[PDB]
RNA sequence: CGCGGGGUUGAGCAGCCUGGUAGCUCGUCGGGCUCAUAACCCGAAGAUCGUCGGUUCAAAUCCGGCCCCCGCAACCA
RNA sequence: UGCCUGGCGGCCGUAGCGCGGUGGUCCCACCUGACCCCAUGCCGAACUCAGAAGUGAAACGCCGUAGCGCCGAUGGUAGUGUGGGGUCUCCCCAUGCGAGAGUAGGGAACUGCCAGGCA
RNA sequence: UCCUCCUAAAGAGUAACGGAGGAGCACGAAGGUUGGCUAAUCCUGGUCGGACAUCAGGAGGUUAGUGCAAUGGCAUAAGCCAGCUUGACUGCGAGCGUGACGGCGCGAGCAGGUGCGAAAGCAGGUCAUAGUGAUCCGGUGGUUCUGAAUGGAAGGGCCAUC
RNA sequence: CCGACUUACCAACCCGAUGCAAACUGCGAAUACCGGAGAAUGUUAUCACGGGAGACACACGGCGGGUGCUAACGUCCGUC
């Protein structure tokens, strides 16, 4: 509905993203959390894009 | 301005006491958590009483307010 | 402080003989003295509580703690979390100083004086009493003064008895009726 | 305490009109003179003489000169 | 006329009617009016007996209403099909059971009340009789 | 009240350790003094226990119920349970915070050679 | 949105006001042709008899579809 | 009570189109003009936005309930 | 061995409230102070530290009392499985199971592992 | 189409144009962990202040609360605050529950890398059950898996996703 | 102003007694159901896999019930 859809493209280099939802209206700014990257299996951060 | 319902969900105690169940198998699928986990047993996120090592269920009344609790013998 | 040092020394004596006490620990004694201002309306102006809570704190030198409402009572037209009021509670060496110096000085300056009344009890020992206007204290010096607000003080004493609670503040010198 | 959030609290000699001198902390800093304290306040007599206004028969009485 | 003045659901189901009653004793007044047989009693059967009591004793005494409609019985108008819903809630019947006393009053002497009684005994779709206050 | 709002801070922790069926160094603090024990899996019989009220040790301190004190203690009981063959054991609260002569108490029981 | 329009201040300008206009119109035309169509709508499709002549514009006005008109910044 | 509409100052209507502002025409009241009424010019008055509720920092506007009025419908053999 | 106190349980109102009394050598609580280890949406009130001057008032423990809470028969009543019957929108007979409420009454716990003080 | 209660006859299931209410979401905290906390409602005393705002004492005991309807729950709190954080992880998964099938649900534990905590430990989203749609066709990113003579490439596949 | 007085009138919370409920429960059966042990009996009556089907318009009667008017050889469920 309001709550559309991001993803959280990997800070480590390779092309691996996780999935989310992010309400658009409250937060205007990025999403910034370290997340498990399993290409280089450390825990890197992950930042969104689309 | 009626004639809505849900499709049954299928709760109730699933492994009477005397069982003699293995292991991971559901016990009890509920819906709040009318019977509390006791030894050997555990408790999903859905509430749902789960062996946690294979034997004998047991229920039994224990605790300051005389809740249900289910249990399993070593055996 | 010195008004618990007189205490110590002989409201103690004077409680004991007028009540034929037995241990020193029964005698009734101040436990704490909680003053407090309920702003009423900061919704308004949400600057006013500030203002509130500085003359609190110019009254009894302590940051109060801004207490806000309870339930969502629908009269006049609050809901849960509002500021509502200020309040100090004050124990100890703070309690004595502040008790001393609002009944040597801060007590007479009530304009018409009359002597409080002794029926402000709730039945357990514990005194309550309004100021009608907070000029009165010798901390405020007609410069950022905007409003008349006042103050509600409670003496909150370790008497069982509204009786002992009577005697205890009597033994103090309180300008009674 | 809690590391100065409160106002600065100092001994000050507070004094009255009538002498009594007291030792007392406040948030003032500067020395307070004011009128008469309970030391010395008229509490048993400031009641007794407040009721001197009404009766107007002591002065139709005065007014009585034929 | 008697009615629940809330009542937490509209509609109610017809249910049975079994087994005897639990008000069987007069604990109020002194002469009762007590069921013996069975079946749903409307609430104007209690004003239209109610009125045979207070005329008869004509102001004499207390008069006690043991009974209660409290059950709302529909009624499907005329020249329609059957289903398509529920009817409509048309008058509420109190549930008698044999046993239940009915009325009691008292105040009065024993030969007037029996009189009452029985020109209110005439308005009711049951067998009724009368008892008298016991000390148990 | 004071020690049913400490009880009930304890009833937590006391029961996670009874359904892991561990045994557990309890611990009770008071302004004089300071005690420990080890307590059985079934949370019934003790095995081991050793206190500053005890008249072994009491004489060897200053003053019984200070950081001191409870470093004596500490070292008392993890001695005593190793000559009884217990090497792991956990630790419990009882409800005081783990901030003062408690933790002195933990970190010399720690140190001394039981393991938690 | 930015969309380009060649020209100058004023070509700009009569750009703008005369195509917020027609906007303006052909908003007012289907506002119109869909309002009466929805009167037929509501006076029809209950009647006993004659129910399947408003499904015929039921349609229709599922086919008018105003365009989005998005508040004027200016203010 | 099955489907739509509206209740706003004395009368008839905008304002509800995406919350902050109660308005227009006639009418009522007080002056002026006139020999006097009308017309005309000056000034002001009055309304709980049908009524009770809910999000709201605020409501009339958004949502819900209740009443009043105004239109359609309650079929064929 | 006996008594009292402290900790951890078993058991969970026959075990909990209310009223009267009682205990400070040990233990427990209150208590003195607080720059500091720590803390307060303010307040050493709570959390925490250093120690013992006083009390047993408050709390707590213990004892006694039925005013409440609580437990609760026997008999009867209601219901009901199977087989029969009736004037069959409700019941009865044979037989097996047999409540709920209420009545007489019971009743202000019992017990275990350690560690102290005095026996 | 999905969720909650009753009819439903004390395991599960069970129909009608039977009786009553909801859903087509919300949340980078309203998730994780650690530490702490405990309500409604009336009684007395006080400046405005009153039946009801804030304050103090007592009675009460969860009659409060839960982002959202109902039921089942919850004091060890699942209810209320505060510090640090991203387990709202990747690959698997003994064993079960419920489905005609498509499928849906619960899950101890193992391997890799984190978070909170002194530690034992807890964490694979939220107190639980609603918040959702198969296949075809096509889009974006990665990947020598294939590449119609051979080297490439288009195009397929595979993984994530619209 | 104060309420100065008066009420034949209404009246919540509480206390004692008497009732009612499918969507009430501080209580609570008979049956039914799940699991274990044991005899007697029953041409395996049980499970699994495989070849072939038919059937998915049911009706009445007893018991428990919705709807109906506790009307219908009425209508919709559970069990025999
Ligand atoms: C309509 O139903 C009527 C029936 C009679 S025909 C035998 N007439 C039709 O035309
Ligand atoms: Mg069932
Ligand atoms: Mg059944
Ligand atoms: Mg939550
Ligand atoms: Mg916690
Ligand atoms: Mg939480
Ligand atoms: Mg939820
Ligand atoms: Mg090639
Ligand atoms: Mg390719
Ligand atoms: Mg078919
Ligand atoms: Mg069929
Ligand atoms: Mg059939
Ligand atoms: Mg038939
Ligand atoms: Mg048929």
């Amino acid at each position: 509905g309001i709550r559309e859809k991001i993803k959280l493209v990997s800070s480590a280099g390779t092309g691996h993203f996780y999935t989310t939802t992010k309400n658009k209206r409250t937060k205007p700014e990025k999403l910034e959390l370290k997340k498990f990257d399993p290409v280089v299996r450390q825990h890197v951060i992950y930042k969104e894009a689309k | 301005r009626n004639g809505r319902d849900s499709e049954a969900k299928r709760l109730g105690v699933k492994r009477f006491g005397g069982e003699s169940v293995l292991a991971g198998s559901i016990i009890v699928r509920q819906r709040g958590t009318k019977f509390h986990a006791g030894a050997n047993v555990g408790c999903g996120r859905d509430h749902t009483l789960f062996a946690k090592a294979d034997g004998k269920v047991k229920f039994e009344v224990k605790g300051p307010k005389n809740r249900k609790f289910i249990s399993i013998e070593a055996e | 402080a010195k008004l618990h040092d007189y205490y110590k020394d002989e409201v103690v004596k004077k409680l004991m003989t007028e009540f034929n006490y037995n241990s020193v620990m029964q005698v009734p004694r101040v436990e704490k003295i909680t003053l407090n201002m309920g702003v009423g309306e900061a919704i308004a102006d949400k600057k006013l509580l500030d203002n509130a809570a500085a003359d609190l704190a110019a009254i009894s030198g302590q940051k109060p703690l801004i207490t806000k409402a309870r339930k969502s009572v629908a009269g006049f037209k609050i809901r849960q979390g509002y500021p509502i009021g200020c309040k100090v509670t004050l124990r100890g060496e703070r309690m004595w100083e502040f008790f001393e110096r609002l009944i040597t000085i801060a007590v007479p300056r009530i304009r018409d004086f009359r002597g409080l009344s002794a029926k402000s009890f709730d039945g357990r020992g514990n005194y309550s009493m309004g100021v009608r206007e907070q000029i009165i204290f010798p901390e405020i010096d007609y410069d950022k003064v905007d409003r008349v607000r006042g103050l509600d003080i409670t003496i909150t004493t370790t008497a069982k008895s509204d009786e002992e609670g009577r005697a205890l503040l009597a033994a103090f010198d309180f300008p009674f009726r | 305490m809690k590391k100065d959030i409160h106002p600065k609290y100092e001994e000050i000699t507070a004094s009255c009109s009538c002498g009594n001198v007291m030792k007392i902390r406040s948030t003032v800093g500067h020395d307070l003179n004011l009128d008469v304290c309970s030391k010395c306040h008229p509490f048993f007599t400031g009641k007794q003489r407040d009721v001197a206004t009404g009766g107007r028969v002591d002065r139709f009485n005065k007014r009585f000169n034929i | 006329m008697l009615q629940p003045k809330r009542t937490k659901f509209r509609k109610m189901h017809k249910g049975r009617n079994r087994g005897l009653a639990q008000g069987t004793d007069v604990s109020f007044g002194s002469f009762g009016l007590k069921a013996v047989g069975r079946g749903r009693l409307t609430a104007r059967q209690i004003e239209a007996a109610r009125r045979a009591m207070t005329r008869a004793v004509k102001r004499q005494g207390k008069i006690w209403i043991r009974v209660f409609p409290d059950k709302p019985i529909t009624e499907k108008p005329l020249a329609v099909r059957m289903g398509k819903g529920k009817g409509n809630v048309e008058y509420w019947v109190a549930l008698i059971q044999p046993g239940k006393v009915l009325y009691e009053m008292d105040g009065v002497p024993e030969e007037l009340a029996r009189e009452a009684f029985k020109l209110a005994a005439a308005k009711l779709p049951i067998k009724t009789t009368f008892v008298t206050k016991t000390v148990m | 009240d004071k020690k049913s709002a400490r009880i009930r801070r304890a009833t937590r922790a006391r029961r996670k350790l009874q359904e892991l069926g561990a045994t557990r160094l309890v611990v009770h603090r008071t302004p004089r003094h300071i005690y420990a024990q080890v307590i059985a899996p079934n949370g019934s019989e003790v095995l081991v226990a050793a206190s500053t009220v005890e008249k072994a040790i009491a004489e060897q301190l200053k003053y019984t119920g200070n950081k001191d004190a409870a470093a004596a203690v500490g070292k008392a009981v993890a001695e005593r349970a190793l000559e009884k063959g217990i090497k792991d054991v956990s630790f419990d609260r009882s409800g005081f915070q783990y901030h003062g002569r408690v933790q002195a108490l933990a970190d010399a029981a720690r140190e001394a050679g039981l393991q938690f | 949105e930015l969309r380009v329009y060649p020209g100058n201040y004023d070509e700009y300008m009569t750009a703008a006001t005369q195509a917020r206009e027609r906007l303006l119109a052909d908003n007012a035309k289907k506002k119109a042709q869909i309002a009466e169509l929805q009167s037929f709508v509501s006076r029809f499709s209950a009647n006993a008899s004659k129910s399947r002549q408003a499904t015929s514009r039921a349609r229709q006005i599922d086919k008018i579809k105003l365009e989005e008109v998005k508040a004027s910044s200016r203010q």
